[PDB]
């Protein structure tokens, strides 16, 4: 898939494995970043090689789950020696502190705070490391199909919409649109938003022509 | 009846999310599209020969009164779309509302590095025959060239803010908003 | 008194003519400038600490009525320039005067190859560091990049067309021509 | 530096002509010698030299060389495409290779602007020798004017602007905008709406003397 920005294998809820485009190369170029940890996250979107407001969130959210199964899997590697893993309280402030240094990778776009806040309440009602990893597993399976789902549904509500006030109009013939930046399934979990609207119109013009 | 024909999409500087990756998109998809430059809107929508009827743009932050924050030139092209009657959609998922910020003034602008507008990324160009320059396993390199003297300062801001006036309709999967008589959204269902 | 105190150069893509020229005579001159990209006109003027109070642009081809051909993007900053309430003047000598073309629609506009929009020549940078590259000899080099797919069409006009309605002023040796109440220009004496 | 065009006019019947390549500004300095209609052509279609005067000159100073070329030597590849002993049949030719020479860049007039003065003077022209001389002088003039007249209307400008600020109340510091290249890479040197900025900067920094 050419134009998947964050491959996430869900298939191991307890091992998940993902993989970034790296943005900053396409489009002749195809490489593909690992994220492990936090730190991973917050290089990816710092540096622009994820971007579009939600591919944000979604890569700053799954770097977390990363985060937390390799100090599950490998209490002696690196990132896991920053924590006291003794200690739940303990474990929770340098999460905290580490959710708090990706929220500072980009300030602009507000998808990845919101993210944030839910991770953190999450976490706030998680009795140990193994619960709250079981459900950041679920958020961000609910915020990634969830967000290909809702760009699929506003890309239709958009399409629909131009087409009502076009034809409410009596505009019938062909027309053209513009769009700026990137919203497509390289912004987004796939599908996209300004893009996605763009998608839809294609499909129900491509429809019309067919006929 | 009506039918999408064209796309019109914008290189966007200066980090060209609009030449390198939306048009990959479009060609990837098979949509008819013709890429132009940022400062092609206005003679654009004078000479298509197929009427420019929408500009949808995507959000970086929507706030509570549908000021947006979204990429530098969304604005400008806001801007030009109201001058040549063209309908403006902000299109967005709840996960890209403000429900805190009250207005785009107080919206927090990332400005970036210098070299990042002055220096071009790219794939290298065979100066000889204009072909792609490959490594030896056969992929394209990346490279940069600098566009700009040292000496002159740059303003990157990597985005600018839209003010609700200039907004037709923030299309979202929960409907599509609009502003009543007053000139207001009611984002609320969405807070 | 009123004063200049800095100057905002658009990039103008694709030649790039503002970023590699025009900023390059400023710091020569050693004017106060600040380079913008060409999609950050609008939110320049929304932001800016110092009031922009013109435009000033060239052209390359005046016709009788005082539509303008100029470089593409001029129109757009008309537009913007209208839009934001700024002073437009086109500024340029009786040899950029057609004496025969009654207006705008019937002046000839160059297309340029698509790959002068998708490929950006520039000095060649070290991706890693960030330092030119330079030859043996110690100079640096020139450099090519692509930016956009082989298979997207791009539009690539040289210019673009400014009707006079837009144009406050039209600067010459001669002195200034603006417009009667009827909003014509009489140029009769360049002729 | 800034000088877009390199004429060497001090020897009138064995000038020197060469210009910046702008595609390389601003890292890279180099120069490219025009000795034919084909060097004009050339440098203009490949916007080496670019800008509607600028383009006009070296345009202008193409015909120059050639014309100088085809008299130094009947032989070099260039005069081959004329029969330099009948006088009639060389203004032909010469008069198709303004044509070809016009073909480089449509929009701009100012070359065509100063390629029908050349024809012109062409046609009150009893030889080559006096075509020669005469072509000198027009190009001198043409480089010569736009340079006195791009200084003038940079004044004008100038002039004009805080004019209408301080009648209009406005008193304070200002900024503006500015497309493309319009100073001395594109004309003859100082430029048009680069000038106009230029005369602006001379006028703020007289004030802030004061």
């Amino acid at each position: 898939m050419s134009l998947e920005a964050i491959v996430f294998d869900r298939s191991e809820p307890e091992n998940v494995s993902v993989k970034v485009l790296d943005q900053l190369l396409l489009p002749y170029t195809t490489k593909y970043v690992p994220i492990h940890t936090i730190d991973d996250g917050y290089s990816v979107i710092k540096s622009m090689q994820v971007r579009g407001a939600p591919a944000i969130a979604i890569v700053g959210s799954l770097s977390v789950l990363t985060e937390v199964q390799l100090i599950k899997h490998n209490p002696t590697s690196d990132v896991a020696t920053l924590y006291s893993l003794v200690n739940w309280e303990s474990t929770k402030t340098v999460l905290n502190k580490r959710l708090d240094f990706l929220l500072s990778s980009r300030p602009t776009a507000v998808n990845l705070s919101n993210s944030l806040v839910e991770i953190k309440n999450i976490l706030k009602s998680s009795s140990d490391l193994k619960a709250f990893d079981g459900s950041l597993y679920n958020y961000v399976c609910e915020l990634i199909d969830e967000d290909l789902a809702n760009n699929m549904k506003m890309g239709d509500n958009g399409a629909k919409y131009l087409i009502d006030v076009l034809q409410k109009d009596g505009f019938k013939d062909e027309f053209a649109v513009l769009t700026i930046c990137n919203t497509g399934s390289l912004a987004t979990s796939g599908y996209g938003t300004a893009l996605g609207v763009i998608r839809s119109l294609w499909k129900d013009s491509l429809a019309k022509t067919d006929k | 009846c009506p039918r999408m024909g064209h796309v019109f999409p914008l290189e966007t500087r200066p980090y060209n999310q609009g030449s390198r990756l939306t048009a990959y998109e479009l060609v990837y998809d098979k949509i008819p599209s013709t890429l132009i430059t940022d400062s092609s809107i206005a003679y654009r929508i004078r000479t298509s020969p197929i009427p420019i009827k929408a500009a949808f743009v995507g959000a970086d932050r929507i706030v509570r009164n549908g000021d947006t924050a979204n990429k530098i030139g969304t604005l400008q092209l806001a801007v030009i779309c109201k001058q040549f009657g063209i309908k403006f959609f902000v299109v967005a998922p709840k996960t890209t509302i403000d429900n805190v910020t009250e207005t785009g003034d107080d919206i927090i602008v990332e400005e970036r590095n210098p070299e990042e507008f002055k220096v071009v990324t790219g794939t290298v160009i065979n100066p000889e025959n204009g072909s792609l320059i490959l490594n030896e396993s056969g992929e394209p390199i990346t490279g940069k060239v600098g566009i700009a003297p040292l000496e002159i300062n740059v303003w990157n801001p990597a985005f600018d803010i839209t003010p609700h006036e200039l907004i037709d309709g923030i299309i979202t999967e929960e409907g599509v908003f609009t502003k009543n008589s007053s000139g207001e959204f009611q984002l609320e269902s969405l807070f």
